[PDB]
């Protein structure tokens, strides 16, 4: 239904939007809803579609917020990590 | 049976034993939902040496895909009947005819889409006359056996489980007979020996704090499965020979003798008034004794 | 501006005691099966009516049982009961007493005469007794509905399928009614064909009166549930449940409120009597003399 | 099946003796007035629509 | 038990949520497709005419 | 419980490990209980058995 | 002895003219009562001013065309069926439409009458060709009820019934336990002469006004199956009758003559199967 053509037209070769949607899902599910646009119905799956068909998520755009993400995990630590790693020897 | 037949309807009745049929021309001296008693000889006085004949109707049984087979009475006190003429119909028979279903007002047409490929669309009203309703009779069966933990027991008495529960058992834990079982509900209360364990130290804990302390035994009994329920119309129960027997197997079976001995109080009676009212008319023929046998006992 | 003309019962022909021509004078065109179609629609299934709903009848448990001097089978007979047409002034809920012993059929007119109820057709057979020592007594509930309520939409006494609804059939014909002013109009004439429960015109002034109120207009977590359980959940003797009720103790919540000095001190409480509720009590983690500090909240 | 014959019957040609040479306003008064009266099992007029 | 609010709960579960339909023999990949379930009184299961 | 160490401890044992008589251990055993059982927070915890 | 009458309401305006309100929670069949009843009020007995003649300058039969003007008498006419006026109290206003240039002639150049309202100004009736074309037609608006054809006996077709379109769609309704409730979702296409929630309410009154004149205990003990022994010992406790049983209590029983405790429990577990007890008080034994 949910103008599925238009979402796998945002992204090619139909199966890789799955993965794509699954993935954003399971985010959604294990930390904070937060994301873009926000219709605030119908479930992680459709919710994830939906975002997708306004080019929210993006394949590249996701792997760019979990870049970012691996950074934001190196903050905290850093220094502290650092203090972890630095006492052995 | 059907509005348009083929004429074969009664025949197949007939020869299929579930409708009851006279042996010979007779009078009908006895209708009953539980049997019928007719009185031969009417036309051409076939019986002789002894007069009448019982026939005991099946009532409520239960067939082998657990549809209801029982006879119905077509006939009335005082009638008269000749040789294989109808006198009980069976399951499924209307007047000796064949009846596998109803007659319906039909009509043949499209509707919204409902009878779409080969589907039905039915009136509300059959329902509220009872056309197409179907009476099931199921059978539901429990052992108890001997375990090497010990005996199971078909008990009332059921590890944490409150009354509610065990409301319609008897002392036996066996459902009463008109009771109405509901899925879940339990028909035959029994209790296994467990084969034992420590529970785990929370609900060590738990059960130390509700303090029910445990039981040797598990919960085993039947109950009705899901999608099932109804009214208990039948038990029987089966005790190992010379078991300890209690209630359970003294009350269903004084019930049967009580039912035995009144067949025979019943088969006596048929005979009886079927026996002196012939050599009644015997003895009057020659010594005429109107106003002087009708006052001594019959023996 | 032309106001419209409005209809208002104006004949009646009772065919029979249970079959009438009902007839709405003066309407405009196309509303004759308008509120035909309306009005049948209230009829066929929205009429108030009494029906037998259980049945007691002595020595009978199951109503598959069949009995010692009866013709027809238990259910034949809830199946009679079924068509008992009965017309009860202004209650919801009649009983019936029917005894009979003899030979012959059990109508509906051998039914003991009640004051309110008014049984529409007393030659209706509801049995055959057939030895002269044959006798039954029953006690037939009767009560005020609507619809068909089936035996299955749910103690030693059987259930039957609740018939509601007083009416079997409706028809309807519009007709050209007659008056040489306007020239215009058509007359609704509704044939019915009831029980005999109903009267034509308050049938139809029901119906009517169904419709107009479905058109009124167009508008735009704490605490122990355990607590208000029924002190009968506790499972005691029926007499301490029957004291504690006459304290005024009605739910668990009462009763653990309630301290061994106070309710020791109650006429009809001995001491095996605390002794079983502490016991009961204590067998679900409750107990006497607890407080739970806002009794209750709404 | 059903469906097929439902659309069959609304669209097909016939004498139209009872519901012809109406103009249709457009669709929306056209379906007014098929529902209404005098058109049955289709008509031979012509329709507005745009 | 089947204590009311349950079924809304169910209502509240099956929200958006697919279930799969297959029917024997499964001779090519529209024997199995999948829908949204629509809760139902009785004991059937409601299938599209036009699949 | 042995919900530490996997063992029932005695009574004496707990007792001599919080260097209290047999006795204390009994009422604070007994007092947590019946802060356990009561009704408030006994929701929960309660109704597990069937 | 009741029903389920009005409960929660939605309204989806499809556009500025266009609505879909629905009535949820109207037990079951009351959505084909109430979608008949109602589409048979709007398809017909609405109010409303239609155009029912037109008198066209120059012009005689609908057959001709006009010199200077894009679209045949036929479409002029068919456009003037979709000319929404609402008139303060009259059942008949001349509307005069004089009109000289190039382009669209639109129901804004029609003469401004103080009762007359134009609905929508920007409905196009003409287009003139030529800027020496011109049109003087006066149109004549009436007030009735339904579709009145122009055959009915220039004329044009009228369509008094405010409303163009009216479709239903019956639905299962949620609603609590019943469950087999329905709600009537009844799609309206009006014109913008009146509000879609006022039609109702008039469709409504009109329906309303139209309907303005006509608005255990006696049963024997053998019937609880106790054994012949249990039966027998309550007879001779002159305990014949479910009732006289039911009074009874345990301490009692046990201390008549010929029953025991095993008789006693078997009569509890009886009693307990059928709703009933030892020591029941019915206080009033017996009338």
């Amino acid at each position: 239904r949910v103008t599925v053509q238009d979402a796998v037209e945002k992204i090619g070769n139909r199966f890789d939007l799955v993965l794509v949607a699954a993935r954003r899902a399971r985010q959604m599910q294990v930390g904070g809803k937060d994301p873009l646009v926000p219709e605030e119905n119908d479930k992680t799956t459709v919710i994830a579609l939906r975002e997708i068909e306004e080019g929210l998520i993006n394949n590249q755009i996701l792997d760019v917020r979990e870049r970012q993400e691996q950074q934001e995990q190196e903050a905290a630590e850093l220094q502290a990590v650092t203090a972890i790693a630095e006492g052995r020897r | 049976k059907p509005l348009v037949g083929t004429g074969m309807e009664r025949a197949v009745a007939v020869d299929s034993g579930v409708t009851a049929v006279a042996k010979r021309g007779g009078v009908v001296q006895y209708v009953d939902a539980s049997r019928i008693v007719i009185k031969v000889n009417e036309d051409e006085m076939y019986p002789g040496e002894a007069g009448i004949d019982i026939y005991n109707l099946t009532k409520y049984t239960r067939s082998n895909q657990n549809t209801c087979i029982n006879q119905m009475p077509c006939v009335s006190l005082g009638e008269p009947v000749e040789r294989g003429d109808v006198l009980a119909d069976g399951p499924s028979t209307d007047l000796g005819e064949l009846a596998l279903g109803q007659n319906m007002r039909v009509a043949f047409m499209p509707w919204n889409g409902y009878n779409f490929e080969d589907s039905i669309l039915v009136s509300e009203r059959v329902v509220q006359e009872d056309r197409f309703t179907t009476i099931h009779i199921q059978e539901l069966a429990c052992v108890s056996r001997d375990t090497k933990l010990g005996p199971e027991e078909i008990t009332a008495d059921i590890p944490n489980v409150g009354e509610a529960a065990l409301s319609k058992l008897d002392e036996s834990g066996i459902v009463y007979i008109g009771a109405e079982v509901t899925g879940g509900d339990i028909l035959v209360g029994k209790v296994t020996p467990k084969g034992e364990t420590q529970l785990t130290p929370e609900e060590k804990l738990l059960r130390a704090i509700f303090g029910e302390k445990a039981s040797d035994v598990k919960d085993s009994s039947l109950r009705v499965p899901n999608g099932v329920s109804g009214t208990v119309i039948d038990v029987q129960v089966f005790t190992r020979d010379g078991v300890e027997k209690d209630k359970r197997a003294l009350e269903i079976e004084e019930m049967q003798l009580k039912q035995a001995k009144k067949d025979l109080s019943e088969e006596l009676q048929i005979l009886e008034a079927g026996l002196f009212s012939r050599i009644r008319a015997v003895l009057v023929a020659g010594g005429v004794e109107a106003e002087k046998l009708d006052k001594l006992p019959r023996d | 501006v032309t106001e419209f003309l409005k209809p208002r019962l104006v004949d009646i022909e009772q065919v029979s005691s249970t079959h009438a021509k009902v007839t709405l004078e003066p309407l405009e065109r196309g509303f004759g099966h308008t509120l035909g179609n309306a009005l049948r629609r209230i009829l066929l299934s929205s009429m108030p009516g009494c029906a037998v709903t259980e049945v007691e009848i002595d020595g009978v448990l199951h109503e598959y049982s069949t009995k010692e001097g009866v013709q027809e089978d238990i259910l034949e007979i809830l199946l009679n009961l079924k068509g008992l047409a009965v017309r009860v002034q202004g209650k919801d809920e009649v009983i019936l007493t029917l005894n009979k012993s003899g030979i012959g059929p059990v109508t509906a007119a051998d039914i003991t005469h009640d004051g309110d109820v008014e049984i529409v057709k007393p030659q209706h057979v509801i049995c055959h007794l057939t030895d002269e020592n044959a006798s039954i007594s029953m006690r037939i509930k009767v009560q005020r509905g609507r619809g068909y309520v089936p035996a299955s939409t749910r103690i030693g006494r059987l259930l039957v399928d609740a018939c509601y609804s007083p009416v079997e059939r409706i028809a309807y014909n519009v007709e050209a009614a007659r008056v040489e002013q306007r020239t215009d109009l058509d007359k609704l004439v509704i044939e019915m064909e009831t029980n005999g429960t109903i009267d034509p015109e308050e049938a139809i002034r029901r119906a009517a009166t169904i419709l107009a109120e479905q058109l009124e207009a167009f508008v735009d977590p704490e605490f122990d549930p355990i607590l208000l359980r029924p002190v009968d959940d506790l499972e005691l003797t029926v007499r301490s449940a029957n004291c504690l009720k006459a304290e005024a103790i009605h739910y668990i919540g009462d009763l653990v409120q309630r301290t061994e000095v106070e309710l020791l001190k109650t006429p009809n409480l001995g001491k095996k009597s605390l002794t079983e509720i502490k016991d009961v009590l204590a067998s679900r983690g409750l107990s006497l003399g607890m407080r739970l500090e806002n009794w209750p909240p709404a | 099946q059903d469906v097929v014959l439902g659309l069959y019957y609304m669209t097909r040609d016939c004498v139209n003796a009872k519901g012809e040479g109406m103009v249709l306003t457009g669709p929306k008064e056209a379906e007014r007035l098929y529902r209404s009266g005098l058109a049955s099992l289709h008509a031979r007029v012509k329709v507005r629509i745009t | 038990r089947e204590e009311a609010v349950v079924w809304d709960i169910l209502d509240e579960v099956i929200r958006e949520h697919p279930v799969l339909l297959n029917r024997a023999p499964t001779l090519h990949r529209l024997g199995i497709q999948a829908f949204e379930p629509v809760l139902i009184e009785g004991k059937a299961i409601q299938l599209h005419p036009l699949v | 419980f042995g919900i530490d160490m996997n063992t029932d401890y005695t009574l004496e044992e707990v007792g001599k490990q919080f260097d209290v008589t047999r006795e204390r251990i009994r009422q604070i055993e007994a007092k947590a209980l019946r802060k356990l059982r009561h009704p408030s927070r006994s929701e929960v915890l309660r109704s597990f058995l069937d």
